[PDB]
């Protein structure tokens, strides 16, 4: 469907999977002699996690900068993605309860939990719904698809309830996904490139489309 | 220090990568026999790759210390290469071409960049070493070259060569068949690839001895 | 079925949850053999018994030393009690070496061969060195409440108890070893610097444990 | 006439029986020592992959994990 | 069937509407054990009962009292007469005892039901306890358990889950702006677009700690602000 | 830079390398050359689907690219080198 | 693990480990006790 789609990659690619444009040249969801990393479960999995953390990521990196432009919060917050503390060389905030290295500590912990957790579903699946975790195994059951486990709190309102509805859902978040992860690369690229926040570039382009591009910003 | 904390974290990772390749994902034949694709990326990826990251390195760590060394800078008052690597003000007064970004690059205006990428020659009167700027320009060269050169044969498009068809079209009158069936003992012999490989590494060996005692590349070395 | 050191991993075939305190931890291995493993639960609870009288004394002396009442830290307490009093080291040393051999020598032979120190060659006791199981001597003497012989599901649970303690005061010594070694002060000392400020005084700022904050 | 990756998943075990039991990749050796020859054998056949075993793949295989193995040395 | 929680949701299978304002919500799947969803269900009433009696209270000394000032209503200096300035340590002995006895007599009461229903001391005296968290006879003296005992459960739970969310505005609500929940609302009507928490967040007017007498008590937001 | 020497002769490289793949006059994807530099077919292992009529795919654009940058290139060098 | 105690039991690992200990316990002498020539 896509540019780039070929005969060799139509073979595997029926349309089962979301999102499935037949782009695929490289031919990485071959299931003839796959394994390690590179099989269908794992590279559709990394995908929808890269998807979503690449959403999160995208207007996260722009809320502060829109919301500090309306006026809604004050001028002490309001700071560039790579300013915040991210990259200490590049800027950071020294605004914050604690220092950036207590905050990464406790991240640690709480992303060894539900990444742990997480990795454990999707290599023995259903296995985060029997041991106890002070009750909450009653929601960590999962699906056959680790990609998708649901459940009382990750499918907290019901939604996609009939066949049709789920797989077209599967498609929007598929898609706003890979959309959010080329804005992530373009937040990036932009930050090298002209040093500032994507929100600044966007509003400097609209201002003077013909002086301000990747062609005005070499130099 | 941190390079070889570094090493040792490559040298876990190459140890690991073995054991995954022997006892979990192993290769089959049909991979290893693949000479094109395995030429192609080491000639493009591999050697130019590294030609052109080395490059980089030179362009913004080595030339601009090994200058202020060479100035009699104390290496304690030097700035950082990441220092030197995050703004453009320490480097446009060591390089003027800086100023310009990498606009030059694109508007084929290399002659900008001459402050930094020379064709001086001879060794450094101060080091006794080769010039820094003509080390990162010949890696410069280096790495275009071999990435062009990694896009000769052919892997699953139509573009591209086929080492087998190249030999078999190589018959004069005085050799009778030719390269016939070369092919198949290079992809099928480790024995006879060893053999050319340890031949030619030996001799670029040769080489690398001649052309280091000649034209001493690093500084206070000669 | 039984809880897990990591949820979803099946436990080792060498832990069957009969142990007190087993949660199928053992990636290495290394009580993979019967005999060996008999030998690890020995030195298991050696250790978390001893971990348990050293964080407790440990503890107790930090809080006379907080408040007024004169006691040394616990990286001190050697040198001022035999500068205190005249004790000579090497004397203590040799006779904490007689008592304390004489003792793990028992413990040991009667590991090697058990029940072999009730025949009563020593001052002619008998029961109060016959061992009940591997790593729990009950008795008289070791046990003279009689604990260990009556309530078996109440023993079972002190079992337990104990392994889950002794492995707790394992990592609280480890932690007055590396708080002593990155700070300088007692631990009840660090622990009042923490509860006065949480936010900005802790392990991630003591410019050692982190050396690139 | 088509590059992708063939890989065969889980094709060896991952066990120390094989380090008790010395000259187990030969077949001659793996009886074995009852001369003390045995034993420069055991040393002069450890990396002659093609003498072991006249699969291709196999020694394909050794070959490209004794390279990791080297590279680890080296690193 | 009644009505949950969300439109198309599904109600878990433990939550059949057994219990008073059942509205098949457990997104944590806290409720799936029976003897852990008994002790949450006394622990949820509790909780309402707390709260509701803390709004109230708030409410009534905000109207009596205006000058006094709820969240340090507790300090010993600000206690009404007689009092004022009196020793906090008897004070919390007075309550640390009756509240360890009556807390002692509802938590055996929940391990072992109708079990304590009588009075130790004058024998003859019970409370008929129909329901766990309900023991109603000298705490019902008005008698108005005998009729729709479900409606009325309902309306309680409801109340109590209200009060609850109430009191927590009425903490963050002092705590962003120092006042009382009437005045708070006093302080918007007076200027909507000037006063709401689109300025009042990120300011926490409570202190670092407090003198009480001779001991310091830390005192902390619950969200980072600025002291 | 635009209407440049420089600019110019870049679009025209990267337009005739890849008008010539085009209409049957350059290497592509779809047909190969013998050794008397005759067009001939190929046995490419993707088969790279494409709606065009000739039948010319992504990476014929790609290829072309890469061809007329490099012929661009060494063109503008080359007659800076000269003084023209 | 009885097959990696098997493995430390083959003869160049015996050896290195025993060679390893006598020289220390060499290496420790002549450094508590340096320089001994007679008895």
């Amino acid at each position: 469907l896509y540019v780039g789609a070929s005969q060799s990659s139509l073979a595997y690619l029926d349309g089962s999977l979301p999102g499935d444009f037949g782009f695929d040249p490289l031919g990485l969801l071959d299931p003839v002699n796959s394994g390690g990393f590179i099989e269908p479960k794992w590279l559709q999995y990394s995908e929808v996690i890269h998807a979503r953390w690449a959403m999160l990521g995208a207007a996260g990196c722009i809320a502060p900068e829109v919301l500090g432009a309306a006026g809604l919060i004050p001028d002490a917050t309001n700071i560039k993605w790579f300013e915040s503390g991210v990259i200490p060389p590049a800027g950071s905030y020294n605004g914050y309860w604690a220092d950036p290295y207590t905050i990464f500590f406790v991240e640690i912990v709480a992303m060894q939990f539900a990444e742990l957790r997480r990795l454990q579903d999707f290599r023995y699946p259903g296995s985060m719904g029997q041991q106890y975790f002070l009750g909450l195994e009653a929601i960590f059951k999962g699906s056959g698809d680790a990609a998708y486990p649901g459940g009382p709190f990750f499918n907290l309102f019901n939604l996609g309830k009939t066949e049709a509805a789920m797989k077209e859902l599967k498609l929007k978040e598929i898609k706003n996904g890979r959309l959010a992860m080329l804005a992530m690369l373009g937040y990036g690229a932009q930050a090298v490139m002209t040093g500032k926040g994507p929100f600044q570039n966007l509003v400097e382009h609209l201002a003077d489309p013909v002086n301000n591009n990747i062609l005005t910003n070499f130099g | 220090y941190t390079t070889a904390i570094g090493g040792l974290v490559m040298a876990a990772a190459m140890f690991f990568a073995g054991w995954f390749h022997y006892h979990k994902a192993a290769p089959k034949l049909e991979w290893f026999q693949n000479v094109e694709s395995m030429l192609n990326h080491h000639l493009g990826g591999l050697l130019g790759l590294g030609s052109l990251a080395w490059a980089g390195h030179q362009i913004h760590v080595s030339l601009p210390v090994n200058k202020l060394l060479d100035a009699g800078v104390d290496p304690k008052e030097i700035p950082l290469p990441h220092d030197l690597l995050l703004n453009r003000a320490i480097m446009a007064d060591l390089y003027p071409s800086f100023a310009k970004g990498i606009a030059p690059f694109f508007t084929l205006n290399w002659s900008e960049y001459s402050d930094f990428l020379t064709f001086k020659g001879g060794l450094n009167p101060v080091t006794g070493g080769l010039w820094l700027s003509d080390t990162a320009h010949h890696h410069v060269a280096i790495a275009v070259l071999f990435l062009v050169a990694g896009h000769m044969y052919r892997t699953n498009w139509g573009i591209g060569h086929s080492m087998k068809e190249i030999l078999e079209a190589h018959r004069g009158p005085f050799t009778g068949e030719g390269h016939v069936g070369l092919y198949e003992i290079l992809t099928t012999s480790w024995h006879a690839q060893l053999a050319i490989n340890l031949a030619l590494f030996g001799s670029l060996s040769i080489i690398v001895a001649h052309h280091m005692y000649a034209m001493p590349p690093y500084p206070y070395l000669a | 079925v039984r809880p897990v050191w990591f949820p979803g991993n099946p436990p080792p075939a060498h832990l069957d949850g009969s142990l007190a305190g087993d949660y199928g931890f053992d990636p290495l291995f290394l009580g993979q053999e019967p005999q060996t493993l008999k030998w690890y639960v020995q030195a298991e609870l050696v250790h978390g018994r001893f971990a348990m009288l050293g964080a407790a004394g440990i503890i107790l002396t930090s809080i006379g030393a907080k408040v007024g009442l004169g006691f040394p830290e616990w990286y001190d307490a050697g040198k001022v009690v035999v500068e205190k009093n005249n004790i000579d080291f090497p004397t203590l040393m040799v006779i904490q070496f007689y008592l304390m051999g004489w003792a793990e020598t028992k413990r040991w032979y009667d590991f090697k061969n058990p029940g072999s120190q009730a025949d009563g060659s020593f001052l002619g006791f008998t029961e109060e060195f016959k061992g009940l199981e591997n790593g729990y001597p009950g008795g008289r003497f070791f046990d003279p409440m009689g604990l260990s012989r009556g309530d078996a599901a109440k023993y079972q649970e002190y079992k337990q108890k104990e392994v889950k303690n002794g492995r707790l005061a394992m990592i609280a010594c480890l932690g007055f070893a590396a708080q002593y070694a990155a700070t300088g002060k007692g631990p009840l000392d660090n622990l009042a610097d923490h509860l006065a400020d949480p936010n900005h005084v802790n392990f991630a700022t003591n410019g050692v444990s982190i050396p690139i904050a | 006439k088509k590059v992708k990756i063939a890989v065969d998943r889980n094709p060896v075990e991952t066990s120390f029986e094989k380090w008790a039991k010395p000259g187990h990749f030969s077949r001659t050796l793996s009886k074995g020592p009852n001369t003390t020859t045995w034993i420069w054998n055991l040393h002069a056949d450890a990396h002659d992959f093609d003498s072991h075993t006249s699969d291709l793949e196999e020694i394909s295989r050794k070959v490209f994990s004794a390279h990791f193995g080297q590279l680890g040395i080296i690193f | 069937d009644r009505k949950l929680w969300a439109p198309g949701v599904v109600a878990p299978e433990y939550l059949k509407g057994d219990l008073a304002g059942d509205y098949g919500w457990d997104p944590l799947g806290l409720g799936a054990d029976p003897t852990a969803l008994k002790w949450y269900r006394q622990s949820e009433l509790q909780h309402a009962r707390w709260a509701m009696l803390g709004v109230a209270g708030v409410l009534v000394q905000e109207i009596v009292k205006p000058d006094v000032y709820f969240y340090e209503a507790g300090l010993p200096q600000n206690l009404p007469e007689p009092f004022t300035n009196i020793n906090m340590g008897g004070l919390l002995a007075w309550e640390f005892i009756l509240m360890h006895w009556v807390e002692v007599r509802r938590w055996q009461d929940y391990k072992n039901f109708g079990s304590v229903n009588e009075d130790p001391i004058f024998k003859g005296n019970k409370v008929p306890n129909p329901e766990m968290g309900y023991p109603g006879g000298i705490f019902d003296p008005f008698g108005f358990s005998k009729g729709n005992l479900k409606e009325l459960q309902t309306k309680e739970i409801k109340n109590g889950r209200l009060a609850m969310i109430a009191y927590m505005a009425f903490i963050l609500q002092a705590q962003a702006t120092g006042k009382g929940p009437l005045a708070a609302l006093s302080a918007h009507l007076s200027n909507p677009f000037g006063n709401n928490i689109l300025k009042n967040i990120g300011t926490c007017t409570v202190p670092h700690s407090v003198d009480v007498q001779g001991l310091t008590i830390p005192l902390t937001c619950l969200w980072p602000g600025s002291q | 830079f635009i209407g440049s020497s420089t600019n110019l002769i870049m679009v025209a490289s990267t337009t005739a390398t890849l008008a010539a793949a085009r209409f049957g006059l350059a290497p592509t994807v779809k047909k190969n050359t013998t050794a008397g530099l005759k067009l001939v077919d190929s046995k490419n292992s993707a088969g790279v689907i494409s709606n065009d009529p000739a039948g010319f795919t992504i990476v014929d654009v790609l290829a072309m690219g890469a061809a007329g940058h490099g012929l661009g290139v060494g063109i503008v060098l080359g007659l800076k080198g000269i003084g023209a | 693990m009885k097959d990696f105690t098997t493995y430390l039991s083959t003869a160049p690992v015996i050896a290195t480990i025993w060679f390893t200990f006598t020289a220390g316990l060499l290496i420790e002498i002549n450094r508590y006790f340096p320089d001994p020539l007679v008895f």
